[PDB]
């Protein structure tokens, strides 16, 4: 009962012991990167309805839309050319993602459901291959790990590991009071993290099936979450228009960004391939570019005409594809 | 012949005007994404209607007007060629109209009955009238009998008073200026209703605001256009003050009908919203 | 209940290295990988596949 | 200089340029209603998850989302474009009041709903009668600002109801319309109704409600209300 402040207490300054210095005294050396121009090389039209979620392929040819229309689309990056246009039964969809092999699609939504596209067949049409349905809450995004298990946060405050074939999941995470509303994992796929709506964030292991660490700092509710190229840092983003970078090893923060004249909510962050661009998405009908290393606005790609709920970029680093409530994409270069 | 330059400078002036301003809409519309609606495409058409009669109507008007002797057909061709263009003008107005009509007294079935097939359909069909309406003196209503006195180019001297009376005035202008005063005394009807319903001295006073705001509209179109169809009427019904008559009130009266062309911008366009809020995003990035 | 506290313990037995080892190891990552990012630094339009 | 697979390809986006035309026209002719409530109210006999109904030529679609919880604050971003909201609200049970009414401030200060109107059902009032009719009703317990209350001149009573069942009916109605005009200028309404359990008259009066809505955000657009 009255152990936990004891042992908060104990975290809390034991957290402060190892604090050496800030990185603002340590980056206050290198050239700033300066200012950074970028131009719409491509529109994608074809929408009727808001956009909510877009995953880049593995090929960083292929992309895949997912609107309020109950619709998926599959896109090309270069002829502006649509190859699949797949309907779903339940309109309300929040989430897509893009399997690693390029032979696999998700979805999933209000309805509760998580559902598997094969791309692939042997009949030219495409087809449900398996749906899963466990949770209890309206899922907020799914993961890929092969091309027999996924990952899925739902609003019942929990974290589901699946096994496709069997159809039963294996794993469940159960640390958090609020329901979770991002993810991302880590290039080694063995550890995850996870932002919940009760301010807070958690780092998972996919094996062990138990909670390592926690890190708290925000005021109000976690929107997105990313991860770093080495593995040893990720990002967040909260609707107090702040940003916060959190290193792995040390259980602290390090930087956080964030200006007077932003009042406005963050919906969605990504890291360039580097790591030293990072590149979020507001609800000022714009986006942002900051340094991640310095804490220098370098861009505004101000390009749309209502709320951004969109961003990604390719893996080997050429364009970054935003898209918006107004069913237009946008190709950045 | 003081008048004349005075006429011709005025013309100019007016021409210059309404294509920069219907220039500049369609500029707008063209460059916006949300603009794109099926509402806004009529508004587009009365734009392109009116860049045409300023680039064209008035070079065309001013040589008529100068009074040099050449053949017929050519002579005749130019008035045709100012004849179409207003009537398109006419016809967009009209369009413009049913448009809000639609928009208002029949809200659950707007968007099952206008879509962007139907508009463009409506569009087609009413410039091709205008081109219907304006080429019927080269089937054979002429003056080439009489042939004037090849022929000095006057507009009297080549269509006839019938045809602007009987066939023109009474038949192309006065139906459509019958059906927006019907239009919008029904819209304003409406309006009155909800503002009843929606109050339980101010009252009064967004009454009379959205009765000014009706009216305006009907009261610009008979002012630019009546003057210049009573002249004809005039002189046609009875010969006897017609012919002697003022030579510089017919000038002053074409004046004013070419003056619709440059208050339709500001009028439909500029008051809406969304044309505000693109000028205002297009002006702060640029 | 009791779960909270039975799971702080094993939170609170992590060691933690210093700040300026995990910044210097952010910093040589990110000069080290800085001539293969297209968006820090522009490629020639003759190679890009957006034109 | 265009090989035979990019035309193969081309060929494929037309035929589902094609098909979403098709669908286009389609999406674009139906409004879409949120119902809303709690349980033990009535909501699943109103006209379980969608349901499609049109009248007089005019399609509707009613969605009814139930597998959340108690806090809806997430989820409800994504109506933001309906027509109308349908609450749907009980009288006989009485404790079961005060929490309602909560319920529906949460609904008319959200940020998101701001261009939002709702329409407002009394339900379950075969129930109502019976238990004012009976010596078991204690109004005046739960709500000691009833027994004061006057019956509305400007009301409409049914020929045949005792005059307490009237009351009993306008102070639950008025006890809604405080705050339906405490708060909000001229961007939405609350049209309250009076529905039983075998009512067949719904259709109508959503259809009526309907049209208002429209009429007065089409008067709205051009500047004139
Ligand atoms: N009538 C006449 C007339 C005229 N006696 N002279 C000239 S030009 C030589 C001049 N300065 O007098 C012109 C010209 N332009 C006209 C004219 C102008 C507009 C018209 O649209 C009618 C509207 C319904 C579609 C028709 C005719």
């Amino acid at each position: 009962r009255q152990e936990a402040e004891q042992l908060k207490n104990q975290i809390r300054d034991a957290r402060k012991a190892c604090a050496d210095a800030t990185l603002s005294q340590i980056t206050n050396n290198i050239d700033p990167v300066g200012r950074i121009q970028m131009r719409t090389r491509r529109t994608l039209r074809g929408h009727l309805a808001k956009i909510y979620a877009m995953h880049w392929g593995t090929d960083s040819r292929l992309l895949v839309s997912a609107s309020q229309d109950g619709k998926l689309i599959i896109w090309d990056s270069y002829t502006t050319n649509k190859v699949h246009a797949i309907p779903l039964r339940s309109s309300w969809v929040m989430t897509c993602a893009y399997a690693p092999s390029g032979n696999y699609v998700a979805c999933g939504g209000l309805d509760n459901i998580c559902s598997i596209y094969n791309l692939k067949t042997r009949e030219g049409n495409v087809r449900v291959s398996r749906e899963l349905a466990g949770h209890t809450g309206y899922l907020s995004c799914c993961r890929f790990l092969d091309d027999n298990q996924i990952v899925t946060s739902s609003g019942d405050t929990t974290c589901a590991l699946w096994d496709i074939e069997t159809g039963q999941q294996t794993t469940t995470f159960t640390g958090h009071t609020g329901d979770v509303m991002s993810l991302s994992l880590a290039p080694d796929t063995r550890l995850f993290v996870s932002g919940a709506c009760d301010a807070s964030a958690k780092l998972w292991d996919v094996r062990e099936g138990m909670c390592r660490q926690t890190f708290t700092g925000h005021e109000s509710d976690i929107n997105a979450i990313c991860f770093f190229p080495n593995g040893n840092a990720f990002a967040t983003g909260s609707d107090d228009a702040t940003c916060r970078l959190f290193d792995l090893r040390a259980d602290q923060e390090l930087m956080t960004y964030s200006h007077d004249n932003i009042i406005c909510g963050i919906t969605s962050v990504s890291f360039s391939k580097s790591g030293r661009l990072l590149l979020a998405g507001y609800d000022d009908f714009n986006c942002n570019v900051w340094d991640a290393l310095k804490a220098d606005r370098a861009g505004v790609l101000a390009g749309h005409d209502n709320r951004v709920s969109c961003l990604g970029v390719t893996d080997d680093g050429m364009a970054v594809a935003t898209g918006s409530w107004d069913s237009f994409l946008k190709i950045w270069n | 012949e003081t008048q004349d330059a005075l006429y011709v400078a005025l013309e100019l002036v007016i021409a210059a005007l309404s294509v920069a301003g219907n220039v500049l809409v369609c500029a707008a519309v063209g460059t916006a994404n949300t603009l794109q609606t099926p509402t806004n495409y009529f508004l587009v058409s009365l734009a392109a209607a009116d860049v045409a009669v300023g680039l064209f109507a008035i070079p065309f008007a001013i040589t008529i007007s100068l009074g040099f002797c050449t053949d017929f057909y050519g002579c005749l061709f130019l008035a045709c060629f100012v004849l179409v263009l207003t009537q398109s003008s006419i016809f967009s107005l009209l369009a413009v109209a049913v448009d809000r009509y639609l928009a208002i007294c029949v809200p659950l079935r707007y968007k099952s009955l206008v879509t962007g097939t139907r508009a463009r359909g409506v569009i087609a069909v009413l410039w091709v009238l205008a081109f219907g309406i304006g080429l019927t003196p080269f089937l054979g209503w002429n003056s080439k009998d009489s042939a004037t006195n090849l022929v000095k180019c006057l507009f009297e001297n080549v269509v006839p008073m019938s045809y602007m009376v009987y066939f023109n005035f009474f038949g192309c202008v006065l139906p459509p200026l019958l059906i927006m005063l019907v239009i919008y005394i029904k819209i304003f009807l409406v309006a009155c209703r909800q503002l009843q319903r929606t109050e339980l001295r101010t009252t009064l006073q967004r009454e009379i605001h959205a009765a000014k705001s009706l009216a305006m509209i009907v009261g610009i179109f008979a002012l630019c256009w009546l003057p210049v169809h009573a002249v004809n009427c005039v002189t046609l019904f009875q010969p006897a003050q017609g012919k002697n008559k003022p030579k510089w009130a017919m000038n002053m009266a074409i004046l004013l009908s070419h003056a619709n062309s440059v208050v339709n911008p500001i009028v439909y366009a500029y008051r809406n919203r969304d044309f505000r809020y693109t000028f205002h995003k297009i002006i702060s990035r640029y | 209940a009791r779960k909270l506290v039975e799971q702080l313990k094993m939170e609170a037995n992590i060691d933690r290295i210093k700040v300026s080892k995990a910044a210097a190891d952010l910093m040589a990552y990110c000069e080290a990988h800085a001539k293969e990012d297209p968006l820090l630094t522009p490629v020639p339009a003759s190679e890009n596949p957006f034109r | 200089t265009v090989s035979a697979e990019d035309k193969a390809a081309a060929e494929r986006s037309k035929m589902i340029e094609k098909q979403l035309q098709k669908d286009k026209q389609v999406y674009r002719a139906t409004h879409r209603l949120l119902l809303l409530g709690a349980d033990n109210s009535g909501k699943s006999t109103i006209v379980i998850f969608e349901t499609k109904f049109q009248v007089d030529k005019v399609n509707f679609h009613m969605f009814d989302v139930g597998g959340q919880r108690d806090e809806r604050r997430k989820w409800i971003q994504c109506f933001n474009d309906v027509t109308a909201i349908i609450f749907v609200v009980d009288s006989s049970d009485y404790n079961r009041l005060q929490e309602a009414l909560n319920d529906f401030k949460s609904i008319w200060n959200n940020r998101w709903l701001r261009t939002i109107s709702v329409i407002l059902f009394l339900n379950k009032q075969d129930l109502l009668a019976e238990k004012v009719l009976a010596g078991k009703s204690k109004i005046e317990d739960y709500f000691p600002e009833f027994a004061r209350y006057t019956t509305p001149e400007d009301a409409t009573p049914e020929p045949g109801e005792d005059p307490r069942v009237t009351r009993a009916k306008y102070f639950i109605r008025d006890e809604f319309l405080r705050i339906s005009t405490a708060s909000g200028d001229g961007r939405h309404y609350c049209y309250p109704h009076f529905t039983c359990a075998v009512d067949t008259e719904n259709a109508r009066r959503i259809f009526n409600d309907c049209r208002d809505i429209i009429q007065r955000m089409h008067l709205r657009q051009y500047e004139l209300l």
